């Protein structure tokens, strides 16, 4: 393998010892510091899930009344299971709040790729584990989730010969799925780790809290200095966490989404398709599939989400030709008398406005997208809500779309100012 | 396989579509400068046609939210557009092309007053949060007009264009990073670049560029087609000139005072071959020394010099005083 | 960069900063020949001088580019012109006589070597290049070569293509 | 326990930028062939090769 | 963003149209 | 030729200590003596760090935090300036609701009105009369 | 065409082409279907012309076809 | 002093071409440039092979297997003599069996003695009479 030239650290005990207790850090805000939240999170998530794993018994008709009674005659039992559901959720939080920083401060530049990539990925295994986990609770949000990961799963191989049968066998859960899919949450969750670690070596090449250039040469020395206030922000986003939680759900509620969990798998047969929804993290998609009837137009929709969100650097990023590529345009060669047009070079974050309104256009269409659940019941017999349609188009012309990204009018309204203040000046 | 001699090549590119392709004299990659071809463009877009019309239209809006917003932001930071411009935040911290430009080409200065302007801010801001730069600095950051910076950013881009961009070849290539991940293992580079299809040899002739009409256009009054020599134009241009001053405050002059049109006037007419007394010779000697000051490369003096060190060993790693008849 | 250019051997030369000198010899006789390569350099790049001549003309049994073609007619053209001296041609003259009869003129060279193609020259290189015997020498510091030193499976699959180039490329 | 982490994280921070910085004229003979001929970059082995040839 | 409270959906949360699900908790308080 | 570098190029070579246990006779290297290699992320950590950085004539002091405050410029003024002032018109608005405020606001209200029409269409639906 | 690629594609020899027959040909015999003319060589002939600006040109006649040589001398 | 070794040693130092993309220019550094740095693991994995060997005047002949027997020397003398003397007299016995002959018999000897004398207690034990 000559190709491959190497890697950008040897990660072996001794080495990776003294980077972290050599690592220097620059002054940074709470905004920079979701990344090591999701990493403390994924620390927990390790802890508790390992916990929980002594408890649960693979076979699918035992695991719901095992999780009962262990609750009761096991102290700390369910503490640790509310500890892993609550990480999951925070995982998903401080991960998608990470993935937004890193889109603000346009991070797509080739100095960046290693950085980002090597994020998304973990990122993207980071979603697999998380659908395993469903799996394991053996209820009809279980049994749906299953379901649908194996027509996805069918739909390449267009339903033929059972190819789908090494993993979910038959679409259902039984102990031969449960028993593979329980241990391959497993591995992957402590994959996950070192994947983890992979990114936060990469990423601290070029690292900053803001996109504007500090002059500032000093740096805080990671081991305490900066751990001590990355612990701290910790603390400070659970305790707004446990106040935002604790006033919008009260005690005891009506139509909760975790109603659909009652069924559980083998003790009761009907399901209760009316009230079909997974959670929140999933919610998108789901909706997703909603809105789009088609398939494989819906698969198609999923994959290129996550394939372009791994992409970023290469469709926006500089390209190594130092702003010297040429896009594609289909309206703009009529203005401008050009068949291509040069990549804009001022495409600053803080100053600039038109980038701030596309990006946060962006963050709320994601926001709205996950806001409820489309209801296919009748949501395509009703005209469905036209805001959903907007966001998920948004959300896929943003991500790959260089005219809402490093747009072209930014470049030439300040050439034609340059050229009128040289003019009059000379 | 020959990229060139395939059927579609074939069936396309041949004399009766005018597809054909051309072989000419070789010339190097990257053949036009990035600087000219937005200048150009950018006189298309907003000086003629339709896309020009909307664009004038649009000159109120854009100048408060693209130009005096960015200004506003980089006076509250004590800088000014250079600062955000002349050399990018993300060329500053993080690029390898551009340090290396400058080790070999840039004196230290160019980007170290560029880093400690923006420490001065820093320094306070990630201690205290919100800090508004006192007047002091802000008056400094005020003083240079963006005719000088933009001045600056022409000279780089040309610099870099000539001496850099102008000699790179750039190839066919897989990731540049070796990443086991298979998404970035398999990442091909070379092809749906336009670039790369449009020539495939480098004696081609360039298909598509722009006419010398367009660029001799380009170069004429970015404001208008005026005529400065009758009253009826120059009437125009000044009233033209005055609204672009008052939508950029810091462009050509202070917010407060007015532009000195016989200056202006007296410098085309020395530039170009029109010539006349119309103007006085104090006038004419002031123009003539202000345009050769302004083309003027600083030089050393060599003057007011530090004292260089000649460092010893101290006298602990030396031998004692004493020296007596060997023997 | 060693990349931009149409020699695929020189691009490897360049890459190595002390393999030295390299020419490729052909020496025929009446009755057989020798066709091959001498590298000259620092023997920490033994073995990267002992597999590279193989891989590259292995490789034109398989696939040959253009740019090399064209290249090669190209040079060989040039070197046919510029036969002046007169020692040099008439040695020539007599050498071409005694193995032929008959001095082969200039421009019967140019149209034989003209007319080959890629196809022709992948065929010609398979049927004299690919997977073939060899008679290697090594002389000189061979403390890194001594493991590999007897003709060996190594050895074997050098004179494929693709197949075999795993120790050129190491070190 | 958040003031605690206040007086930990943000006041040491605010301590630690308490910086004098000054700034001379160095014009001595000596040439900046430091700054010309210089620097070392961690990931230069994906830029060998690749990019800007 | 803001869901209609007559539908007979809670908060948004479509389903269980048929029910009486707000007694006790959205209207009155037991 | 015999030469090392052959007689016609130069060679930038380097006989590495490691791998060698002793400079001479019985003697061992110096512990640190792979560190001379320089520009080698093998040779030490402290490679990862390196940013460009040149300087000359410069000085900077630094004091120790146990003669400085130790909560220093906290409420300088009242809770007007230092808070009402400072951290909300010049943090909070200045730098982050100035910014999102006009997109995040046409973005709410849209997805406001549209989650109505949709309610009212599944009420027309589920209601007649 | 069609059998030149097939022929490629497969690397196997094509007999029936002209361009291997030219290249698979008898050292000790001409090639079957070209022959080039002969020619003599003319003596030399020198010429120096200098431009407005002052560059100043040499030249000299082909005494046989072959390979083009150019020059430039600086006095610097 | 100023000079690198301050006036005092030579200090062995070596800028290595590692974390560098240009050596002049705009031009790149070697492909194989950080090989030249001899004696270093990190260099090759080909170090690893770290047998000490020094020769001179010595030439080795090696030949093609493709014009050598498949199976050279093979039952080259008599069945007798390549496999009976050769091989079950010279490496079996030779080596092998006389190596260990006597001290296996004797451990076999007394463990059978001792094994037969466990099972005697054990008869005794179980039968009486
Ligand atoms: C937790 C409990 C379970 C533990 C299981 C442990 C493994 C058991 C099998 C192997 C046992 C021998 C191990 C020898 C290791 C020698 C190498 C070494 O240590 O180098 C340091 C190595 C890093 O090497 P590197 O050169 O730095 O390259 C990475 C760079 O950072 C470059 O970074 P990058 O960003 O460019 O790349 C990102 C990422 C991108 O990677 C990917 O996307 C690829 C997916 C991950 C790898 C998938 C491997 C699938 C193997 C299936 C095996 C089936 C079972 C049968 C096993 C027996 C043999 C058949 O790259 C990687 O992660 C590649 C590193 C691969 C690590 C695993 C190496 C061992 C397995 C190799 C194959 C088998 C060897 C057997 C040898 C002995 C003979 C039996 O670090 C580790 O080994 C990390 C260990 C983490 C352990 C946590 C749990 C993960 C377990 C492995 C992954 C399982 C995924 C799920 C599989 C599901 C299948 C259905
Ligand atoms: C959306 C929601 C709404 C919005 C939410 C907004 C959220 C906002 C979050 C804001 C977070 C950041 C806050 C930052 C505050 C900054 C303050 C400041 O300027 O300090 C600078 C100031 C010095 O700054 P400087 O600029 O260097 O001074 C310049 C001076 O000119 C020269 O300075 P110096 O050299 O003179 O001073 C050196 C310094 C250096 O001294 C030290 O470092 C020694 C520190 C010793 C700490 C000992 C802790 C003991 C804890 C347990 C106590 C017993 C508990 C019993 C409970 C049951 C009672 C029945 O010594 C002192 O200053 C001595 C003063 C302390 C006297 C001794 C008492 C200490 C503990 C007091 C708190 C505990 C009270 C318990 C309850 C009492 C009854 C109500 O720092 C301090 O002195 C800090 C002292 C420690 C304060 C801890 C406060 C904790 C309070 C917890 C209890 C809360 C009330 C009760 C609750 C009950 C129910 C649970
Ligand atoms: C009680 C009364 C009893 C009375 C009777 C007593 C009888 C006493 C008998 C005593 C026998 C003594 C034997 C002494 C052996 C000495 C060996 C020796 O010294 O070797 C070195 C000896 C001499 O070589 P050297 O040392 O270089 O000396 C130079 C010589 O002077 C000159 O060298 P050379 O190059 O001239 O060597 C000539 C040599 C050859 O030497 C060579 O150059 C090597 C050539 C190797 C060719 C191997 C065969 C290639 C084809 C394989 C099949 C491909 C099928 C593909 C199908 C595709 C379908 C899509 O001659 C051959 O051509 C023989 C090759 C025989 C190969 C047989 C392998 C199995 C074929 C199975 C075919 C199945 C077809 C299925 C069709 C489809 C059905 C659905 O070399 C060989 O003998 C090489 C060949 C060895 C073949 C061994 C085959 C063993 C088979 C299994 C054991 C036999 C019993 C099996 C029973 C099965 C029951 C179920
Ligand atoms: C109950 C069920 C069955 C249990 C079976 C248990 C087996 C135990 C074996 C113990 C010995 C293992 C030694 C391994 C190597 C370490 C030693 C070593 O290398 O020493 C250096 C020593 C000297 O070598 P060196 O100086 O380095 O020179 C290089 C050699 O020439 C390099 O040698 P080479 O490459 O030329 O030779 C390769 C070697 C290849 O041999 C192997 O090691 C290969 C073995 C393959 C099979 C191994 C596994 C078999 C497992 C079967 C049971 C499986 C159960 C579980 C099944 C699944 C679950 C239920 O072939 C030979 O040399 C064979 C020579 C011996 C043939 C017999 C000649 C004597 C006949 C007359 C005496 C008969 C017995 C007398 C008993 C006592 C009363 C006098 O090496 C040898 O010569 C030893 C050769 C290997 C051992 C030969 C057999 C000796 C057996 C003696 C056992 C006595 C125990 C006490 C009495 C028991 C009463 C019942
Ligand atoms: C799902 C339906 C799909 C439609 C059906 C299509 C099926 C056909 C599948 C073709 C792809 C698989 C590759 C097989 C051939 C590859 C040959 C190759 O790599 O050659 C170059 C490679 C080059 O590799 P190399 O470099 O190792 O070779 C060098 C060897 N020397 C130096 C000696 C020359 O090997 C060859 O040169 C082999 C040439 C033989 C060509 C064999 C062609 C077989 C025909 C394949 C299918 C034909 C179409 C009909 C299919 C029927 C469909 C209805
Ligand atoms: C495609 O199909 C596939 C899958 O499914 C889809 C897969 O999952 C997989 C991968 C998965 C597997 C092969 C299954 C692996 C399962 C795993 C890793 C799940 C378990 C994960 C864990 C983290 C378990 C952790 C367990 C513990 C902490 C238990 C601790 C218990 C003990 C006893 C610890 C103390 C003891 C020791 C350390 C032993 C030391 C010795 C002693 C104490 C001696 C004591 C005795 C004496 C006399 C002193 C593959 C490859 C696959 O192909
Ligand atoms: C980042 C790491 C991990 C993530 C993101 C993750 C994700 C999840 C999720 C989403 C669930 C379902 C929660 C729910 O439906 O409410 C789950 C359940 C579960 N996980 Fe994980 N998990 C991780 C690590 C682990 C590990 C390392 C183990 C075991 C070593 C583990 C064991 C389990 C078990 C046993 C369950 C089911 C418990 C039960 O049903 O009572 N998890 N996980
Ligand atoms: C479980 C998933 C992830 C983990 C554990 C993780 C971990 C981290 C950590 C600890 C940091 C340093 C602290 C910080 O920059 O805030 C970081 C930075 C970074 N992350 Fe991630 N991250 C994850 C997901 C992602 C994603 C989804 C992306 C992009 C799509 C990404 C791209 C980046 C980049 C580019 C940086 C460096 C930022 C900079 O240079 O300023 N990461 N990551």
């Amino acid at each position: 393998m000559e190709w491959n030239k190497g890697t950008y650290m040897s990660t072996s005990i001794k080495k990776i010892v003294q980077y972290f207790s050599v690592m220097t850090v620059s002054f940074h805000d709470i905004n920079s510091l979701f990344g090591f939240f999701t990493f403390l999170t994924i620390a927990s998530q390790l802890v508790s899930g390992t916990m929980l794993a002594f408890s649960l018994v693979p076979e699918p008709m035992l695991i719901p009344m095992v999780r009962e009674e262990e609750d009761v005659e096991d102290l700390y039992t369910d503490d640790f299971f509310w500890l892993h559901e609550r990480g999951v959720d925070m995982l998903f939080i401080f991960s998608y709040f990470h993935l937004f920083r890193k889109i603000y401060l346009n991070n797509f530049e080739y100095e960046q790729e290693a950085a980002w990539k090597s994020g998304v990925f973990t990122f993207l295994l980071f979603q697999v584990v998380v659908f395993l986990g469903l799996v394991l609770c053996c209820t009809h949000l279980s049994d749906i989730t299953l379901a649908i990961a194996a027509n996805l799963y069918d739909t390449f191989f267009a339903g033929k010969g059972k190819f789908y049968w090494w993993i979910f066998t038959s679409k259902e859960l039984n102990t031969d799925t449960i028993i593979r899919l329980a241990y391959l949450h497993y591995v992957l969750a402590f994959f996950l780790a070192y994947l983890g670690l992979i990114h936060g070596v990469d990423m601290h090449y070029d690292w900053k809290n803001e996109s504007s250039m500090d002059g500032l040469e000093t740096e805080m020395i990671w081991f305490d200095e900066a751990l001590s206030n990355e612990l701290g922000a910790m603390i400070e986003i659970i305790l707004i966490v446990m106040i935002v939680c604790f006033f919008m759900y009260p005690e005891p509620e009506a139509l909760s989404y975790e109603f659909f969990m009652w069924g559980d798998i083998g003790f009761i047969n009907d399901v209760r398709f009316l009230s079909v929804a997974p959670h929140w993290y999933f919610r998108p998609f789901m909706a997703w599939l909603t809105v789009c009837p088609f398939h494989k137009i819906g698969l198609f929709g999923l994959i290129y989400y996550f394939f372009i969100l791994f992409y970023q650097p290469v469709i926006h990023g500089t390209n190594e030709q130092n702003n010297y590529t040429k896009r594609n345009v289909a309206f703009v060669s009529f203005f401008i008398n050009r068949s291509d047009i040069m990549t804009p070079k001022y495409h600053s974050v803080e100053d600039n406005l038109l980038h701030q309104i596309t990006f946060w256009l962006f963050l709320c269409s994601a926001l709205y997208v996950t806001s409820y659940l489309p209801y296919g019941r009748f949501y395509n017999r009703i005209n469905g809500n036209y805001g959903t349609l907007w966001s998920f188009m948004y959300i896929f012309f943003y991500l790959g779309n260089s005219f809402l990204r490093r747009p072209l009018i930014t470049e030439l309204y300040l050439f034609n100012a340059f050229v009128k203040s040289k003019f009059l000046k000379k | 396989v020959r990229l060139e001699k395939i059927l579609w090549e074939q069936l396309v590119n041949v004399k009766a579509f005018s597809r054909q392709r051309v072989i000419g004299a070789p010339s190097k990659w990257y053949n036009e400068n990035r600087t000219e071809w937005f200048k150009v463009a950018q006189h298309n877009a907003f000086n003629t046609g339709f896309s020009g019309v909307i664009l004038r239209a649009l000159e109120p809006l854009l100048a408060k939210f693209i130009y005096r917003w960015r200004l506003d932001i980089a006076h509250q930071r004590g800088l000014t557009l250079e600062d955000s411009l002349l050399f990018m935040d993300r060329e500053l911290r993080r690029c390898y092309f551009f340090e290396t430009v400058a080790r070999q080409n840039l004196h230290p200065y160019t980007v170290l007053f560029m880093k400690k302007r923006r420490a001065r801010y820093y320094k306070v801001e990630r201690g205290l949060r919100g800090f508004y730069v006192p007047d002091w600095v802000r008056k400094e950051a005020e003083e240079r007009q963006l005719s000088e910076t933009v001045d600056n950013i022409f000279n780089w881009e040309n610099f870099v264009y000539r001496e850099y961009m102008s000699d790179m070849t750039p190839i066919g290539r897989w990731t540049s990073l070796s990443k086991i991940t298979p998404l970035d293992m398999f990442q091909y580079y070379g092809l749906f670049r336009n670039e790369a299809w449009d020539r495939f040899f480098y004696n081609e002739a360039f298909y598509e560029s722009y006419s010398e009409k367009e660029k001799q256009e380009a170069n004429g009054n970015p404001f208008g087609k005026f005529n400065l020599q009758t009253a009826d134009g120059r009437a125009q241009f000044e009233k033209e000139v005055n609204t672009f001053i008052e939508r950029y405050p810091f462009a050509v002059t202070k917010p407060g005072q007015k532009f000195d049109f016989t200056r202006f006037y007296a410098l085309e007419d020395l530039a170009n071959k029109r010539d006349t007394s119309k103007y006085d010779p104090a006038l004419l000697e002031s123009v003539k020394n202000e345009l050769k000051q302004s083309a003027a490369l600083p030089a050393d003096n060599g003057a007011n010099k530090t004292k260089k060190s000649k460092p010893i060993l101290p006298d602990w790693l030396q031998p004692k005083f004493g020296k007596a008849f060997q023997a | 960069t060693s990349d931009r250019q149409y020699s695929l051997i020189h691009k490897e030369l360049g890459n190595l900063p002390d393999v030295t000198i390299h020419k490729t010899h052909y020496l025929p006789y009446s009755d057989t020949g020798l066709f091959g390569s001498y590298f000259y350099g620092n023997e920490i790049f033994g073995n990267q001088m002992l597999f590279l001549s193989q891989m590259i003309l292995s490789e034109y049994a398989s696939y040959i580019n253009q740019a090399e073609i064209y290249r090669a007619r190209a040079k060989y053209f040039n070197e046919l012109l510029a036969e002046q001296n007169s020692a040099d041609i008439a040695s020539s003259i007599a050498t071409q006589v005694t193995y032929l009869n008959r001095r082969v003129p200039r421009s019967e060279v140019a149209k034989r070597i003209s007319s080959l193609d890629s196809g022709l020259i992948n065929r010609a290189a398979t049927r004299w290049f690919w997977d073939k015997e060899l008679a290697i020498v090594t002389w000189g510091p061979s403390h890194g070569l001594i493991a590999g030193s007897h003709y060996n499976r190594s050895i074997k699959r050098s004179t494929l293509g693709w197949y075999g180039n795993t120790h050129y490329y190491i070190v | 326990i958040l003031p605690f982490k206040y007086f930990k994280t943000k006041a040491y921070y605010r301590n630690l930028l308490s910086l004098r910085w000054e700034m001379y004229a160095v014009r001595d003979g000596v040439y900046y062939n430091h700054f010309k001929y210089g620097g070392y970059n961690s990931r230069a082995y994906q830029f060998r090769g690749y990019f800007w040839a | 963003f803001i869901y209609r409270d007559d539908i007979g959906a809670f908060w948004g949360i479509k389903g269980y149209e048929e029910l009486v699900t707000e007694v006790g908790t959205h209207k009155g308080h037991n | 030729m015999n030469v090392t570098g052959a007689g016609l190029t130069h060679v930038k070579d380097f006989h590495s200590d490691e791998m060698r246990v002793f400079r001479g006779g019985l003697r061992h290297i110096a512990d640190k003596q792979g560190n001379l290699i320089y520009g080698s992320v093998n040779s030490s950590v402290r490679y990862y760090h390196d940013k460009m950085s040149y300087e000359r004539g410069f000085i900077q002091h630094s004091r120790s935090p146990s003669n400085q405050f130790i909560n220093f410029h906290f409420m300088l003024g009242g809770f007007r300036t230092y808070v009402l002032e400072r951290f909300f018109k010049q943090v909070w608005y200045r730098r982050n609701i100035r910014t999102f405020w006009f997109p995040v606001l046409i973005s709410y209200t849209s997805g406001c009105i549209t989650m109505r029409m949709y309610d009212n269409n599944c009420y027309d639906y589920f209601y007649f009369s | 065409s069609v059998r030149k690629a097939f022929y490629d594609f497969i690397y196997k020899d094509d007999k029936s082409a002209e361009t291997y027959k030219v290249t698979t040909a008898d050292p000790r015999t001409p090639v079957q279907g070209f022959r080039g003319q002969t020619a003599e060589d003319v003596a030399a002939k020198y010429e120096v012309t200098k431009l407005a600006n002052g560059v100043t040109i040499i030249t000299e006649s082909q005494t046989f076809p072959s390979q083009v040589d150019m020059g430039i001398l600086l006095d610097v």
